[PDB]
């Protein structure tokens, strides 16, 4: 006798994380986030003499 | 003649400006303007270094 096989196949994964982490010393780094462009409009935009 | 050519030439090149440094279109002229040449003490200016060795 004679035998054969066809074993077709195939496969799917869709991982995902979404890992959040608060580091206390972020807020130190988030408290000027604004400041650094606000002041650049009174560097480069407004008469900066009385 | 030549030490002559050297006194002349260190006294020609011995003469001083006050090189004031800025982004150029009217920021700093009303500055010196009424306030350095009019020979005015306390002149006011922006927080943004602007006379920091500027």
């Amino acid at each position: 006798q004679n035998a054969k096989r066809n074993q077709n196949q195939k496969g799917n994964a869709k991982g995902t994380q979404f890992t959040k982490q608060y580091l206390i010393d972020n807020i130190d780094k988030a408290y000027d986030l604004r400041k650094k462009i606000l002041n650049e409009f009174d560097k480069k935009c407004f008469l900066q003499i009385w | 003649a030549e030490v002559a050519l050297s006194r002349f030439s260190l006294i020609m090149q011995a003469k001083f400006s006050k090189i004031f440094k800025s982004e150029i279109n009217d920021e700093s002229i009303n500055q010196l303007v009424s306030e350095i040449y009019n020979g005015a003490p306390f002149v006011k200016m922006s927080p943004m270094f602007n006379a920091d060795d500027d």
